[PDB]
């Protein structure tokens, strides 16, 4: 793209006596863009050497052709650090973004920027959790809004990855395993201590101190794990890149069918979600709708009357699947579910146009259904409309 | 020009990639519905159905005994029986698949027996086609 870009550059510098102004000497300071020159993926090479060349003349920029101090620093700083994890520079790039966080000069969004390197090093797992997770969660709290385009996503990211390895992760899984099978054991010498020594008994209530605080912090973290689920449909909602997210939230709402007290921590959230963009999991979420007075289960159906009014056509095949599989014969819980899936289905019916598409669309299945059932005659293949009644 | 490669390896190149950009990915997505009781196991009136068997590979219309039984059936029981879901199961099949083995040698190893004629001494009866 650029070949004598930079040569191009040289001129405005070379003019330095007659130079009308050294913001000129600031223009190419601003080397965002002159990073991107070849920042956009050289791939037949793979985008390695040009970079890292360039940042050093944009250090230069810092200090060579110019005398001043700004974001750019940190700006040059998580350059740096992408070219690094380009090539295996472990802690060097956890040592410039260590540097950047050293520095104040800038906004708290390029903090925000810096939460990608805390990940980064979550991976690398140099320090305790609670107390990066802290420096992170800050600055992502403190100045939000003040980015939008790429900020959500990784904002979600962030919050979303460490926490969701808390609620599941194979040591991880196994500690929580161990300290479930203690509460266990806890409740069982409760249950003895209820009915000669209290020295036993006090040794047993400081252990049951010990695990309750375990407990209460694995319960919080899952209904910190409900707010990331949250937070990660309000990142369906800022853009609609991530079926992965989709796919997240489906997990999200199968451990809330699994967990039956965490749909209060997913209550007020799930008003606002358009779970429209969910059309990969539109079926099976709708089939995970259940009829009682229950929170997950009001909730799916009101979600899913919203997804007919607003547009049922996308998903009305799955709708008019779901009452074309109508059969009489299965007969349990899910029953009567269906029954008042079929109410629900009615009450979706009530607004006259959309009565009239549901209408429709019960009379295309019934129309469908006899051309099924129309094995007459053993026919040619050429079927005529008069022949079905 | 080619024999069965190049831009058949460039698939191949492919095949693999998809895990490095997401290993989650295809995984989460599966057993997400997984979760909810789909019937991931066979219906033994369904397994006779299948593989043509008949008399041909391509049997003709309606035929005898009209469409051999119409073939139908149904009810399973202890034997046999998906440990909770086989899904689960499943789930380690894929990353397994998805799993030291030079990315390289995904291709070999379909290649391995991609040509082999004794994969195709045994296979649905009937229909063996080389080229």
């Amino acid at each position: 793209l650029l070949e004598i870009r930079n040569v191009l550059l040289s001129l405005l510098q070379s003019h330095k006596q007659l130079d009308l102004s050294d913001d000129l000497a600031s223009f190419r300071k601003y080397y965002i863009l002159e990073l991107l020159k070849i920042s956009e993926s050289f791939l037949i090479v793979d985008n390695l050497q040009n970079a890292f060349s360039v940042a050093m003349l944009s250090d230069a920029l810092y200090r060579k052709f110019d005398l001043a101090d700004e974001n750019l620093k940190h700006d040059i700083d998580f350059l740096s650090s992408k070219i690094l994890w380009q090539r295996d520079e472990k802690i060097d790039a956890i040592g410039m973004l260590s540097e950047s966080l050293s520095k104040t000069n800038s906004s708290i969004f390029p903090s925000i920027s810096y939460a990608y390197l805390g990940n980064w090093l979550y991976t690398t797992k140099s320090e305790k959790t609670e107390l990066v997770s802290k420096n992170y969660f800050e600055k992502s709290l403190s100045h939000m809004s003040h980015l939008n385009a790429k900020e959500k996503a990784k904002i979600y990211c962030m919050f979303a990855q460490f926490c969701d390895n808390n609620y599941s992760s194979p040591d991880l899984t196994e500690d929580f395993k161990r300290m479930e099978k203690l509460y266990f054991e806890k409740k069982n010498d409760i249950q003895q201590l209820e009915r000669l020594k209290n020295h036993h008994s006090r040794e047993m209530s400081s252990f049951i101190i010990d695990e309750r605080e375990y407990l209460r912090m694995s319960t919080f973290r899952s209904k910190m794990l409900t707010q990331s689920i949250t937070h990660y449909l309000k990142c369906l909602s800022e853009s609609d890149e991530n079926d992965v997210l989709i796919s997240r939230c489906c997990t999200m709402w199968l451990s809330n069918s699994h967990l039956d007290e965490l749909n209060n921590s997913l209550q007020h959230y799930l008003q606002n979600l358009p779970c429209k963009k969910f059309i990969p999991v539109f079926y099976q979420l709708a089939a995970r709708l259940m009829n009682e007075n229950s929170k997950f289960q009001q909730s799916l159906t009101s979600i899913c009357y919203n997804v007919g009014r607003n547009h049922p056509y996308h998903s009305l095949h799955v709708l008019f699947s779901l009452v074309s599989n109508v059969p009489e014969i299965e007969n349990l819980d899910a029953g009567s579910r269906y029954r008042a899936v079929k109410k629900i289905l009615d009450l979706l019916k009530v607004n006259q146009g959309l009565s009239n598409l549901v209408t429709k669309l019960l009379c295309s299945f019934e129309n469908y259904v006899s051309l099924a059932e129309w094995n007459p005659r053993s026919k040619v293949d050429s079927t005529s409309f008069s022949r079905f009644p | 020009i080619t024999g069965v490669e190049g831009v058949f390896r460039r698939c191949m190149e492919f095949t693999l990639e998809t895990l490095r950009r997401e290993e989650d990915s295809l995984l989460s997505v599966l057993e997400v519905l997984r979760y909810d009781p789909f019937s991931w196991l066979i219906s033994p009136l369904r397994r006779m159905k299948k593989q043509k068997m008949q008399l041909e590979n391509f049997n003709q219309p309606e035929s005898g005994n009209i469409t051999t039984d119409a073939s139908r059936d149904p009810k399973i029981q202890r034997n046999n029986v998906s440990g909770e879901s086989e899904a689960e199961r499943a789930i380690l099949k894929v990353r397994q698949k998805l799993s030291t083995l030079s990315v390289e040698a995904s291709v070999g190893e379909l290649i391995r027996i991609a040509q082999d004629p004794s994969y195709l001494a045994l296979m649905f009866c009937g229909w063996s086609a080389f080229q």
